[PDB]
RNA sequence: GCGGUGGAAACUACCAAGCUGGAGUACGGUAGGGGCAGAGGGAAUUUCCGGUGGAGCGGUGAAAUGCGUAGAGAUCGGAAAGAACACCAACGGCGAAAGCACUCUGCUGGGCCGACACUGACACUGAGAGACGAAAGCUAGGGGAGCGAAUGGGAUUAGAUACCCCAGUAGUCCUAGCCGUAAACGAUGGAUACUAGGCGCUGUGCGUAUCGACCCGUGCAGUGUUGUAGCUAACGCGUUAAGUAUCCC
């Protein structure tokens, strides 16, 4: 299941970001946010590598 | 849990205290450790060995320590005097 | 030994105080002969009971 | 009986020691601030049972409201096996620091 | 399952018999099957057996020995790769080497299949030299 | 060498379609000084305030400067202050490294293990780039007990800007930044696959044993110590290689 990985990582970045911006100095979870961004980004380049229209739907969903 | 023997020896210069210890619910073999002629601590060495065991109950550790203490005590008095 | 099934809490002052000395200080794993897990868990529990003044931080020296 | 409700929120247990003097408004008023916690928490709040007063090791420093007087050797050992949301535990800490008959209140989180 | 499936088999051969163990377990892909097919028939090894473990067909391969010696195999096997991934090598039917005069062979990928120097020198075809053993 | 043209399809590439052991996710556990924030703690030290008592205390290789009849130090009580957190502490656990240990709470990272529960190669490395990055340093504001560069005095010394001693400022701590270096060391970039063992530790999993804690073997992951092969100029390293190979800087 791929779109649950992208969507799940998106909610991960939402909850972790609204953690981090009202907190502002945790330099440990910064790596977690950046590993999630990079991991999701290699997924988006993967599904963009496979398809057009379907990845256009992944952009249009979020 | 078997039960226990300190053996002391007094010769004028030198104490030895020798702690022979015994088994808990876990089958173990102690020696008798003999603590030695130089001024290096006998009670601390003995008691610490017992505490390191936990295999020794408090009553057991204490009774042997009391006997050990008594001999070190007699030894100190004889060394300060000449008893022999 | 003496795990006794129920977990070690600050409320269990039976197996705790078998682990401190009468001088009131924590004994190591090789003396108490437990696992690492038992040792750390009684460590945190003993220091909790140290906060609640159930246990002294120092016991006054005595002779005779 | 306790694993019924912890789909949704958390579980705690607060240890709080008391004055040794008063016998009235001690089981009463601290249960009334437990009802203040009931306005806050509202979960399976049971087993708030009391433990007998015994001599502790060493304690000073009551800090009454402008008293700063009483040393102690004894104290009533309350412990609340309560159950609440993880939100609003710091106001339980302020409630169990600021009040007079509660000194040295350490909460915990049993698993 | 690393980068190479041929340094897979080959490094399992070198690491197999440099510790004198006469038994190899490797994956059985198409080109591994072809190499052990053109390698059992050339006297280097003894037997290759396919089987399965979790329905994954593998090759266990029995190496050669001799009798009870200081080391029970005298001639050290000396396997070597040539066409590394990232540096492909290619030869005509001129460059195709007689290894040590012929005591080694150079297994290589023709358009026919994969041959040796005997079976690609008579053909006159050339191709990508996988590796040569000696 | 380049070009034209006719053939081959194993390998790289391509086109299409499946596959799962690579990689992830979902789930259930699990361990942790991972990080940050908030509360709370008690020894000890210093200073002040009282009661006592009266001549030294402190320091050293030996002394001295200092402090002390204005009552020192010592002892008991009373406050206040900041900083660090004894035993536990282990050849231990975690982090990517630097680092991280008084306890508790909150938010949150990461790891490990199982079942096929899912997708189907999504992988590795990474120029330039970006982040973090011990200590000392600097800007701004707090705070300042101990320690303590510079400094000052005493001593040793031919001399002493030094080792010793007595005072002692910046600094040490915290807030917000800058700085971006260290023997930042495992003096060992990362990743995958394969190649004896013994003795260990940590985390989980299965079976035995009891039916419950053990206890034995093990499946893995991580950490350590001797060590075969092989490598090495040697010392040594040796499944966590400095071995055999492949890739990337």
């Amino acid at each position: 299941s791929v779109e649950f990985q992208v969507f799940c990582f998106t909610n991960k970045i939402r909850r972790l970001t609204l953690h981090l911006e009202l907190h502002k100095k945790d330099y440990s979870s910064q790596r977690g946010l950046r590993k999630t961004l990079g991991k999701r980004q290699r997924l988006l380049a993967y599904l963009l590598k496979i398809n057009g229209v379907r990845y256009k739907e992944l952009i249009s969903k979020l | 849990k078997p039960r226990l023997v300190l053996k002391f020896i007094w010769m004028e210069k030198n104490i030895g205290l020798a702690l022979d210890q015994t088994i808990p619910g876990h089958g173990t073999v102690p020696l008798s450790p003999y603590y030695f002629w130089p001024r290096k601590d006998a009670w601390e060495e003995l008691k610490v060995l017992l505490e390191n065991k936990p295999w020794i109950s408090q009553k057991q550790m204490i009774i042997l320590l009391n006997q050990a203490t008594d001999i070190i005590n007699l030894w100190q008095q004889s060394g300060g005097n000449l008893a022999s | 030994p003496i795990q006794s099934g129920d977990r070690i809490d600050y409320r269990n002052m039976s197996l705790i105080s078998r682990f401190i000395s009468e001088q009131g200080k924590i004994l190591s794993r090789r003396v108490n002969r437990l696992t690492l897990k038992q040792q750390r868990l009684i460590t945190s529990a003993i220091k909790q009971a140290r906060i609640l003044s159930l246990l002294p931080f120092l016991n006054n020296e005595k002779q005779f | 009986p306790e694993p019924q409700c912890p789909p949704g929120l958390r579980q705690y247990e607060t240890m709080a020691v008391l004055r040794p003097d008063m016998t009235e408004d001690e089981r009463l008023t601290l249960t009334q601030k437990y009802e203040e916690l009931l306005v806050a928490g509202g979960a399976m709040y049971v087993e708030v049972f009391n433990r007998g007063v015994i001599p502790l090791a060493y304690s000073i420093k009551r800090k009454n409201k402008a008293g700063e007087t009483n040393n102690y050797l004894d104290g009533i050992y309350l412990l609340f096996t309560y159950f609440t949301k993880p939100e609003s535990i710091s106001p339980l800490e302020a409630a169990l620091v600021t009040d007079d008959d509660v000194i040295r209140s350490s909460s915990f989180k049993i698993r | 399952m690393g980068k190479d499936t041929i340094a897979d088999i080959i490094t399992c051969i070198r690491n197999a018999d440099m510790n004198r163990k006469g038994t190899v377990r490797i994956v059985s892909t198409n080109i591994t099957e072809n190499i052990v097919k053109i390698l059992l028939r050339e006297g280097f090894i003894e037997n290759a057996r396919k089987h399965q473990e979790r329905n994954k067909y593998f090759l266990v391969l029995t190496l050669r020995h001799r009798r009870n010696k200081k080391g029970p195999y005298l001639n050290t096997f000396h396997l070597k790769r040539v066409s590394r991934p990232g540096l492909r090598i290619y030869s005509n039917y001129q460059r195709i080497p007689r290894i040590l005069g012929g005591m080694g062979i150079a297994i290589l990928s023709t358009s026919r299949g994969i041959m040796t120097d005997r079976e690609a020198r008579l053909e006159g075809i050339g191709g990508e030299i996988l590796c040569y053993i000696w």
